[PDB]
């Protein structure tokens, strides 16, 4: 025997089994009805980040107010899948379903503008492209934000520069409540892959 | 890589077996030799003579004995070969006896070359050069008897008759006809080769008998005599199996 | 040098010698006159297992009485060569040379029958094929026993079953002495090879 | 990794440089004007072993007297290069430039004879081929000694035999001084190569 510590790169697969592709397909044709092969489709789906986001009347509210909170939680796909990557590109989509329980004015309307990310409403004009909806005839806003960037990829980290990509302002003439669902446009994708963080499970406050 | 007058340490093929004549070296890797580059033979020995082998060395004639028989002597060397032998106290007389092949192995520096060898097969070649002036006559008989020392007495060339002695393989040696005789004694062992270490055995005895004594003038004279010289060597030789042992007899 | 303990399987033969087959043949053509190449021929030769086996008159004597003793000694070929093997097959041959020194009856005759091995004479009939000789005209019996077995190979060991192969009974109307030589038939052979036992040599009872 | 101590015979040459032969030639065509490729040419050059060798009148002086001293010093090529080798062959050349400061006789002449090496002048005749010069018309002798040997190679070591190769005798009818330069003939060469000795450099006698 030779004194050696080596790797022969031996691989063994058990069970004398059939083709995994064929069997997986057979299974999906009986118990799923679809086959998810990529995680960008999950960036196209809309998922809630807040099922009630209350606002004040005549207040221009940047949605960073909410997404800075949401991105850390890991509840939506755009946040859960962001912990695997460092960069992102593309625009974003936001849906605001009205859940306002009280009537303030005869005519309630929702309006949305653009805003550079991490700016405040006092630092930006209410000009440029906008979108207006009336929650009584249309309780869903359905605005979209393009990728208006100085850079081809945006880091999920902090930066020296500010206002280098666009975001959303949200205006309501009355105090409204919203289900906020978001997603990426048909061009949004995340960067290049890294390791996972820990996950937070059930919490059981027990009497000692 | 190309360095002169030195062989540096290096790896080599991992299983080497060099066989010299009889020793066989196994080495873990091929030895790192340094040989002479573009070697020459800067001597003249190959031009002086041929390099002789052991078989050639053992084929060299060696003077074994020099006999001088004088006429008018009742000595065993001159007294003739007897018609009958009725008793062992009265056997046939001979000039000289030789145990073979010992008498040759112990002669001419042949034991030095037979040393470190175990088995031998050889024939013994004998030459006698006799000289006798034209006025001296006589006749000898050179014969060899195998196992004469080990065979029963009735079967010996000694203790038999003249017609029995002369029935043995031999050469008639007249002074004025055959000034010289030759004889080839074959390999006389009953076994597949002579053992040069363990068995110091002899298998053939060589006898020089007298048919007619030296016939010279009646007048006593120092000149009525003959001088003999016996030469011996080996032929059809085969030394095969080495050994560290030696026969101290040789 | 590599740290290793290996086998290169190196073989060396000495002496620059000629062909062993040719030289062996030359030797046998001068000192033997024959060449033994197999040990079954030695199972065909007849060799003595007892040079005097005395018997009683009107007594059917199974030859196991003698062969159980002989097989352990190692004196004959059928016993010496049986310590190299475990199985055997085929029949056996027995020769009984008369050495009876006294005259008991006017007409002495020897008779032999079959018997299953390890049986007793009280457990078997004196029927079946027999052979009869008269030691005065024919002092040699020369009976043979076929392989009448339930099994294709018989172990030299013990067994649960009994009487599964045939053997010999020996009857004499008078007390006879015999040289008993045995051998195998033209079909006898031993089984498959194993190791040797020790051998017993000279015994020197010395005064202490 | 395999436990092993091996040699892979790896060689590295630095600097991404051009052809050394071409650059060396370019250099010699600018700063030397010649290219020494062998050391026998240095055995053909004449170099001084003594820049003043005084002699006595009417005295036959073997030049071994001087060359035994010179060969150990290492000052000339025939001595410096002899410490790399063990054998030599071929003849030798000697030049004697006259530097005699005083006038002894009207006619001064220099004469040279042959002599076996390591002989004395009292052991040899003044016969054989000679060469005579007159330092006043020709102050340079320019004699040559052939290889008159019993052996094809002469060792720089000592020997049992003596007088096995030729040498030079030097005769002057007056006390002369000489610059002695020597060299080898067109056949002289040294033997086969060995290692170098130490070299002796500057000596600084310092007050302690």
């Amino acid at each position: 025997i030779n004194l050696s510590n080596k790797t022969d790169e031996n691989t063994i697969s058990f069970f004398d089994s059939g083709d995994p592709e064929r069997m997986n397909n057979e299974a999906l044709m009986r118990g799923c009805g679809e086959q998810i092969v990529n995680l960008r489709p999950l960036l196209r789906t809309f998922r809630t980040i807040n099922d009630n986001w209350s606002l004040a009347a005549n207040t221009k509210t940047p949605i960073t107010d909410l997404t800075n909170t949401a991105d850390a939680e890991g509840r939506d796909y755009m946040s859960y899948l962001s912990f695997l990557y460092r960069f992102y590109r593309g625009g974003r989509r936001y849906k605001f379903f009205n859940t306002t329980p009280l009537k303030q004015s005869q005519t309630c309307y929702v309006r949305s503008f653009l805003i550079p990310r991490n700016y405040t409403a006092d630092e930006i004009n209410t000009d440029g492209p906008s979108h207006i909806t009336y929650p009584v005839i249309n309780p869903v806003h359905e605005v979209e934000v393009p990728f208006y960037s100085q850079y081809r990829k945006i880091p999920i980290a902090s930066t020296s520069d500010k206002g280098y990509d666009s975001s959303l302002m949200y205006y309501t003439n009355v105090g409204t409540q919203q289900i906020v669902a978001r997603a990426g446009n048909d061009d949004f994708t995340f960067g290049w892959m890294i390791g996972t963080p820990q996950l937070q499970g059930i919490t059981k406050e027990v009497a000692n | 890589t190309n360095v002169h007058n030195t062989k540096l340490a290096s790896t080599s093929a991992e299983n080497a077996i060099e066989k010299e004549q009889i020793t066989t070296f196994h080495d873990v890797e091929t030895p790192n030799r340094i040989d002479t580059p573009m070697a020459q033979d800067t001597s003249s020995a190959r031009s002086m003579d041929d390099t002789h082998s052991i078989i050639q060395f053992l084929q060299r004639p060696v003077l074994i004995d020099n006999i001088e028989i004088v006429a008018g002597t009742t000595a065993d060397n001159n007294t003739a070969l007897s018609r009958y032998v009725l008793d062992r106290t009265n056997p046939q007389k001979y000039i000289k006896q030789w145990t073979l092949p010992s008498t040759v192995l112990k002669a001419g520096g042949k034991a030095q070359k037979l040393a470190n060898f175990k088995y031998l097969r050889c024939d013994v070649q004998v030459k006698i050069v006799l000289n006798a002036n034209p006025f001296i006559a006589g006749r000898l008989y050179l014969a060899y008897s195998p196992y004469d020392d080990k065979v029963a007495p009735e079967r010996r060339i000694i203790y038999t008759s003249r017609a029995g002695v002369t029935g043995y393989p031999g050469v008639e040696l007249d002074f004025q006809l055959d000034n010289s005789v030759e004889m080839t004694i074959p390999y006389a062992s009953f076994q597949e080769a002579y053992d040069l270490v363990s068995g110091n055995e002899d298998f053939v005895q060589l006898y020089l008998f007298t048919i007619a004594p030296v016939l010279g003038p009646s007048a006593e004279s120092a000149n009525s005599k003959v001088d003999l010289s016996v030469y011996m060597w080996l032929d059809n030789i085969s030394l095969v199996i080495p050994t560290y042992r030696l026969n101290p007899n040789l």
